[PDB]
């Protein structure tokens, strides 16, 4: 399980740009920079999957769920 | 090139090194940044002494003919007008390291190592053979030189007043190489691309996720989204180096300390363009990023993945780092940074 420290280091990865959030436009470049060149839709998906509170980005709470499934 | 700015040439790396660190930070596609290398340290490293490690704590040498070099006695060390106290845990610091696999050599100079000294004032003169220096040492010793038929100078001292001259012994190699001070580097910042690989051993067995699902899956797609996830998870876990870093990493018997694979990926890529030119390894452990006595050490040398090179203040530094994170290049910080209020990063820092 891993810490928050490590969590938030991990959170960096993803958001490039640095407010405490993830778009959607830094969700696709962390994807194709990982193999996977994704349509604009499959990114929104991915977003609306870790996007509990629906704005519409993932912001830190959200992505110590989804790291932790 | 060898050597093309200023900032190469104060980062006080060998011109011949430097050209591998750049060639491996365009290769392996990250920004490599350093802690400036001490100009004594330079013509040692480039005609091949070797490198200490993390084990070594006893103190380097900053005057005389043993600049560059580690003393066995901690009075010729940059230590030299200090209280009893700290020659004597430098004393200890000796001993240790000598324990453990490190030799005592007598010290012996190149031609060349001879004639930067003297160009750079460290020797102010000889005798052909008895040296001078203004340094203060110089009224607590005698030293000399004395050709070997190798071709090279053994430096020998004695203390003002007691009769007789012996050689100035230093600390090597297990394999008896004199050590001079390590590249110590200040971050590597790899672009996120170089994961892919890592993600999918990790998630799939190496396949794309579409590979991966096509193999095991059958003729929304929710199960495929949160592969997705797991992938961006695996990735952006192995960019930091999340696992790698709750252990110590070893090379033969040596503590490299704690290091992410990739960056000792860098660490081995560089010490072999080091070894092709003339020298020994030169980057001994990880990275002030994982350092639990982190410096405040205010000009850093940095040469980018496209091969540019230059020296940041750290409040250039913090910038320069934003703007290499919109292009995909990872960076974690110094643990301790932001307690001490130091941070690199202005975003919300915390859960
Ligand atoms: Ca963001
Ligand atoms: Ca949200």
């Amino acid at each position: 399980t891993d810490s928050e420290e490590e969590i938030r280091e991990a959170f960096r990865v993803f958001d490039k740009d640095g407010n405490g959030y993830i778009s959607a436009a830094e969700l696709r470049h962390v994807m194709t920079n990982l193999g996977e060149k994704l349509t604009d839709e499959e990114v929104d998906e991915m977003i609306r999957e870790a996007d509990i509170d629906g704005d519409g980005q993932v912001n830190y709470e959200e992505f110590v769920q989804m790291m932790t499934a | 090139a060898g050597y093309a700015n200023a900032a190469d040439r104060e980062s006080g790396i060998p011109a011949a090194v430097l050209d591998g660190i750049k060639a491996v930070a365009k290769e392996k596609n990250a920004t490599l940044m350093f802690r400036l290398v001490n100009p004594h340290s330079t013509s040692l490293i480039a005609e091949g002494v070797a490198t200490k490690g993390l084990g070594v704590h006893a103190k380097s040498s900053d005057w005389g003919l043993q600049a560059g070099y580690i003393p066995v006695n901690p009075n010729l060390s940059k230590l030299f007008g200090r209280a009893p106290e700290v020659i004597a845990r430098a004393d200890n610091d000796v001993n240790s390291s000598l324990a453990h696999g490190h030799t005592a050599v007598d010290l012996t100079l190149s031609k060349e190592r001879l004639d930067y000294l003297r160009q750079a004032g460290l020797v102010t003169g000889m005798a052909d053979g008895v040296v001078a220096s203004n340094h203060a040492g110089y009224e607590q010793f005698e030293f000399r030189v004395k050709e070997t038929s190798d071709g090279r100078y053994a430096v020998q001292y004695r203390r003002k007043g007691g009769d007789d001259f012996e050689a100035v012994k230093v600390i090597g190699n297990a394999a008896g190489i004199p050590l001079t001070a390590d590249i110590d580097m200040f971050a590597i910042m790899p672009h996120l691309s170089n994961f892919r690989d890592s993600a999918r051993s990790s998630v799939t067995s190496g396949d794309s996720v579409t590979d991966y699902l096509a193999r095991t899956r059958r003729a929304l797609d929710r199960e495929r989204i949160d592969l997705l996830w797991k992938i961006a998870r695996a990735g952006a876990r192995s960019a930091v180096g999340t696992e790698a870093r709750r252990q110590f990493r070893y090379d033969g018997d040596m503590n490299i300390g704690v290091i992410t694979d990739f960056e000792l990926e860098v660490r081995n890529a560089l010490n072999r363009r080091a070894h092709a030119v003339g020298a020994q390894d030169v980057v001994q452990h990880g990275t002030e990023q994982n350092n639990p006595f982190p410096e405040a050490d205010e000009k850093i040398f940095v040469v980018s993945a496209t091969g540019e090179s230059q020296m940041l203040t750290r409040g250039q530094l913090k910038e320069y780092i934003g703007q290499q994170r919109g292009e995909g290049y990872v960076f974690y910080e110094n643990r301790a940074y932001g307690v001490a209020g130091k941070s690199l990063f202005d975003d919300g820092l915390g859960a």
